[PDB]
């Protein structure tokens, strides 16, 4: 699950980027 | 899904509250 | 401008203490 | 309550799902 | 500039080539 | 300059999540 | 995905080496 | 396939969240 | 270890001073 | 005002990226 | 070059303005 | 030091092993 745990934090950011003021709901 | 393909801007957006 | 970088900081803090779980994140 | 302090990781379990 | 103010995507835009 | 060097690490990942395939030109 | 990914960390590593001079990132 | 540098700033990451103000001893890649 | 395994936030507290 | 916790944050990733694999003994802040 | 192995900061130098 | 002063990556070296 090594790479999938690195990809979710780059994901994670790119939503904090995405989603500006609305915010985000996260599930792997 | 974000990880297996990469998504872009609008898939990205379905995740925003 | 603080306040945009901080967020960033504490989305990926969230992503790690969260794991699969995953967390919801607003600002304000 | 987080960016202006360190939060413990105690507390950030409250934004968990 | 954006580490004065905040910048949006669409200010962000500028920068890409 | 501490902050505005914090900040710059940010903006640049902004930038290359916003400029996709096209990349971009970073001066300070 | 590993290109999407490899990408952040080498602007973040350019961002660092590059200094004040900034410095120019395109994929491909 | 891992690539070990790049996994190795994350963990580092993770590390500095962990032990805060006391430090890591060890980058276990 | 950890980037060959995936490793808990708990399991990293292990290397920490 | 420089928010130290964040800083250290940032530090950390320089010093992984300049010390590579032989690592650091301390984070600067 | 830089995704598949580690580009020495000289190296790196290359992508600077 | 460098979260009051900034501090350049060869500064950066002295804290290395
Ligand atoms: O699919 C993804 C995964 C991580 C970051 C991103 O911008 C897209
Ligand atoms: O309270 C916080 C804020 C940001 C990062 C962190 O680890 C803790
Ligand atoms: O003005 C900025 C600075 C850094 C990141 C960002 O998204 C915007
Ligand atoms: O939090 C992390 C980061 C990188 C590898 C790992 O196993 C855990
Ligand atoms: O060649 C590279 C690629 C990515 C980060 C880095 O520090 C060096
Ligand atoms: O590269 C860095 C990161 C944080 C503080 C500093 O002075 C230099
Ligand atoms: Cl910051
Ligand atoms: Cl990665
Ligand atoms: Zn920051
Ligand atoms: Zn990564």
């Amino acid at each position: 699950f090594v790479n999938q745990h690195l990809c979710g934090s780059h994901l994670v950011e790119a939503l904090y980027l995405v989603c500006g003021e609305r915010g985000f709901f996260y599930t792997p | 899904q974000c990880c297996t393909s990469i998504c872009s801007l609008y898939q990205l957006e379905n995740y925003c509250n």
